[PDB]
DNA sequence: TTTCTGTCTCGTGCCTGGTAATCC
RNA sequence: UGCCUGGUGUCUUGGGUGU
DNA sequence: GGATTACACCCAAGACACCAGGCACGAGACAGAAA
């Protein structure tokens, strides 16, 4: 048999942190835990007890001029991106810049060659799911007013048809819950719909 | 305001039923309230409470009053209600019971007032 | 974590993964911290919802 | 009633043993806890049952059998009612009468009131 | 342990006269021995006795 | 192909995402990567995906067999006969295709399974092929006297346990260090245990459950480098006693096995873990054998 | 007297059972 | 980086307080 | 013979399985005995 096998840096790291070198390397986003906040750096801890630090250039955005302590405090965990890993010393440096924490989405290295990958199908499914995300729900509006009636434009005109000239009805507007359509009889078989824009609304159903 | 400053609160109860104690919470300012939660706030003015003196001989011995928070350590009554309670101020003690629901509050304010 | 089911004797299992709240931390898509027992809803897919039982990676 | 109250069920042949929730133990001091009265009475009943079973299989002088079975009857009866007029009550080692189940339910301090 | 504070006790477990005390404070410190558990496995003498 | 279940369940993090839209993958290259085909089959069995085998030149074979079968007549009667023959031939192809697809699928499945079986065999052999540690100035195969030190986790209240075993494989003495491992008292007590009691271990093993064990390893290495704790050699550059990390799958499984409890009824779990580490250093093969059924649950 | 030791008393330990009206 | 605790006998008896 | 005799509240103080006697494990001391 071969002599006793001595663990190396990668094997020791995997044994201690129970995290593989592949799953913990450059270009990965992990929810680290803030442990100490300082003006020039922030000391954070990962899930696997790996102590990390970030130099002041990356805790806050380059455009912002605030203080690290005001924005982030102890116990406020944030997402971070791995920049460097000291496997021997179990030390890592992180970045809070959104160019890493947000843009890194397709982190897999799957070969997307059109000859062997159906890019068109994945794209089509992508707009399908994005349109599904765009899909929402809407409901009717209820208002309490003596001259308010939940009628269509033609319905309001027909309701005012049986009434003499000058009678007024109020119905929801098609421009949104912040708009109100008022229909009044200008003349026999002649009606005017006037849109009213609402400001400082307490509620969608409120006036 | 917390459980030591009036007006304040003692607990925050989530939808699932878990109770958040505000004495032992270090991040009380970091609590956001969602609709449907319950806040066990302090007793405030105009809260209906049932008020009682023993022995309860008749149904006028339990009546619902409106709370007014005052200093010092005694319950205070308008003197006209000392007749139905058969109470005077030579050392008598009386019991106060707090309703814990909207239904019970409505019952107290509409029936026993 | 893969989504499959296994059957093993109690001896074969390594040990329970005792994790403190300083270790069992979850962050949602928007970056807001979510703790144990909270209710979250899937952003896409079946869009299901439920209470968190355990958080790992 | 044939379904619910059959006459021969008025004679006890098997005894139900209540859970410890009914007869909780109390810690008298920091070290020694105290068994409840019902627990001691059930222990006495079970000892009498063991004694009857042992006596029956070994050797049967009718006088001894009558004495031991009458002791078992007394223990079972006093476990449920310790105020039977016409005979002495069951006493604890401290000299106080045993608090039977019937005594738990009656009076101002009983279960119902 | 009681939820009060033990910081007002002296070395002998007794408070000293002249000390202001409030409700639930500990004025007498007393402990009773308990048979130790298997915590001697890996506890550095920090096991409850 | 993807079913609706496949359309919804194959997420960018799921292992099935590697072949969510694969197309025209060569069969001959599959045998070199058996796990991809195995995972495709597993996803198919879950009702998510559908695996299809197709030939670019299927029309060529159909036309060639038709030309062999078709008649050379040009009359309308011959045209009708040729049409009937071609339609029957197309129906025969429709019936025949699924069976051939299934046969080819089974053949590739067997090939990939055999390849992965051989790969797992080689991985296991590599895992279990290691002779015991050879102390210096000794021939290969000699069983060394070993000392294991461990504390497990390193939280406040984590004493360091020490277990020493001789070359005979029998436990000789177990010691507790109840002071802080960073104190001078810890180092002095460890030095006294190492030297005074004539223990003279040939190699010292250190292991744990987290990164806190690294500090203990560094402290022990510094102590060894400072006190010059050279190995005793039976009767001159005396060599230092080596301190290394130890793989502990077998130790972790041994600390929970009832075999240790029967063997050591009055010992802590950490003592059993240290004994397992020491036995693994003495003889990895026997420790791997001791797993019995739990060896199959190792990450091979 | 020096030295190996016996073996029977004895300290430490423990099991477990004996022992006031009234009223219907 | 050293890091925070809710858990309180029972049974008798006596003396009191307001009606 | 049996059953029941106002309501609520406060505080303090004294008692609550003890024991003894027969069975086991370990130890040790002072006296035996060869030299
Ligand atoms: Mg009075």
């Amino acid at each position: 048999r071969r002599d006793f096998h001595i663990l190396n840096e990668a094997e020791i790291f995997q044994l201690l942190t129970r995290e593989t070198v592949d799953s913990f390397r450059k270009g990965m986003v992990i929810p680290v835990y803030v442990r100490k906040v300082e003006s020039s750096y922030m000391s954070v801890s990962t899930q696997s007890l790996i102590a990390g630090n970030i130099q002041r250039q990356d805790i806050l955005e380059p455009n912002d001029r605030r203080d690290p302590r005001e924005v982030y405090s102890v116990g406020q965990t944030v997402r971070a991106c791995i920049l460097d890993v000291d496997y021997y010393n179990f030390k890592c440096q992180l970045s809070l810049l959104r160019q890493f924490t947000e843009n890194q989405v397709a982190g897999l290295n799957v070969n997307r060659n059109p000859k062997f990958w159906d890019i068109e199908s994945e794209n089509r499914d992508r707009q399908e799911e994005i349109d599904k995300q765009r899909e929402e729900s809407r409901e009717s509006r209820v208002i309490k007013h003596p001259f308010f009636h939940n009628m269509k434009s033609k319905e309001a005109e027909d309701y005012l048809a049986a009434r003499p000239v000058g009678d007024v009805v109020i119905r929801p507007s098609s421009k949104g819950s912040n708009h109100i359509t008022i229909s009044w009889k200008v003349a026999p078989q002649l009606y005017q719909h006037i849109d009213v824009l609402e400001e400082n609304k307490d509620d969608a159903n409120a006036i | 305001n917390g459980p030591n400053e009036h007006p304040g609160a003692k607990y925050v109860i989530r939808d699932n039923g878990d109770r958040i104690d505000l004495r032992y919470h270090k991040r009380a300012g970091d609590i956001v309230l969602q609709y449907g939660w319950k806040v066990e706030r302090h007793l405030m003015d105009d809260d209906p409470v049932l008020f009682n003196r023993q022995p309860s001989l008749h149904k006028m011995s339990m009546m619902a009053h409106r709370v007014k928070v005052m200093p010092y350590s005694t319950f205070r009554l308008n003197l006209s209600v000392t007749s139905p309670y058969n109470a005077d101020f030579d050392g008598d003690e009386m019991n106060l019971h707090v309703p814990q629901s909207e239904e019970t509050r409505a019952e107290l304010s509409q029936l026993c007032a | 974590s893969d989504g499959k089911l296994l059957s093993l004797p109690p001896v074969s299992i390594y040990s329970k993964l005792n994790l403190n709240p300083n270790q069992q931390i979850a962050i949602d898509s928007n970056g807001v911290e979510v703790k144990v027992g909270d209710t979250v809803r899937e952003f896409t897919g079946e869009r299901r919802q439920g209470t968190i039982l355990h958080v790992y990676r | 009633n044939e379904d619910y109250a059959r006459p021969e069920w008025m004679i006890i042949t098997v005894l139900p043993v209540p859970p410890p929730q009914v007869r909780p133990s109390i810690a008298m001091d920091e070290t020694t806890q105290g068994q409840d009265d019902l627990t001691h009475k059930l222990s006495d009943i079970l000892k009498a049952n063991i004694n009857v079973q042992k006596l029956e299989m070994d050797g049967s002088p009718q006088h001894i059998i009558n004495e031991v079975e009458q002791l078992l009857q007394f223990h079972v009866a006093t476990y449920m009612d310790n105020d039977i007029a016409g005979q002495p009550q069951a006493l604890q080692k401290s000299g106080r009468p045993v608090k039977a189940i019937r005594a738990r339910l009656k009076g101002k301090e009983g279960r119902l009131r | 342990l009681k939820h009060g504070t033990y910081e007002k006790l002296d070395e002998d477990g007794l408070i000293a006269p002249g000390v202001r005390v409030s409700g639930d404070d500990i004025i007498i410190g007393k402990t009773t021995p308990i048979p130790p558990d298997t915590e001697e496995l890996g506890q550095r003498t920090k096991y409850h006795t | 192909e993807l079913t609706e279940r496949g359309k919804l369940q194959i997420e960018p993090e799921s292992p099935y995402f590697d072949f969510k839209y694969a197309k025209n993958r060569p069969i001959s290259a599959l045998t070199a990567t058996p796990d991809l085909y195995l995972r495709m089959i597993q996803a198919e069995n879950d009702g998510l995906v559908n695996i299809k085998v197709e030939l670019p030149m299927l029309s060529t074979v159909v036309d060639h067999f038709y030309n062999i079968l078709k008649s050379d007549g040009t009359s309308e009667i011959s045209e009708k006969w040729n049409a009937l023959r071609n339609d029957a031939w197309k129906q025969s192809l429709d019936k025949l295709i699924p069976l051939v697809q299934l046969n080819v699928k089974e053949s590739i499945r067997r090939d990939c399974e055999r390849v992965l079986y051989f790969q797992v065999k080689n991985s296991f052999t590599k895992k279990i092929d290691q002779a015991p540690y050879q102390p210096p100035t000794y021939a290969k195969g000699t069983i060394p006297r070993v000392l294991t030190l461990s504390f497990g986790e390193g939280n406040r209240g984590d004493a360091v346990l020490g277990v020493f075993m001789d070359d005979s494989g029998d436990v000789k003495s177990q010691i507790k260090f109840d002071e802080d491992f960073q104190s001078r008292d810890f180092s002095d007590s460890l030095t006294r245990y190492i030297k005074s009691n004539n223990i003279n271990p040939d190699i010292i093993g250190i292991s744990g459950f987290n990164i806190h064990t690294k500090k203990l390893f560094d402290k022990v290495n510094e102590l060894v480098n400072e006190e010059r704790l050279t190995i005793e050699y039976d009767n001159s550059d005396k060599h230092l006693i080596r301190v290394i990390y130890v793989n502990d799958e077998t130790a972790r499984l041994y600390q929970h096995s009832s075999k240790s409890s029967a063997e050591y009824p009055n010992r802590p779990q950490l003592a059993k873990y240290c004994i397992g580490l020491a036995k693994y250093i003495q003889s990895p093969l026997l420790e791997y054998l001791a797993l019995d059924e739990s060896m199959y649950s190792l990450h091979i």
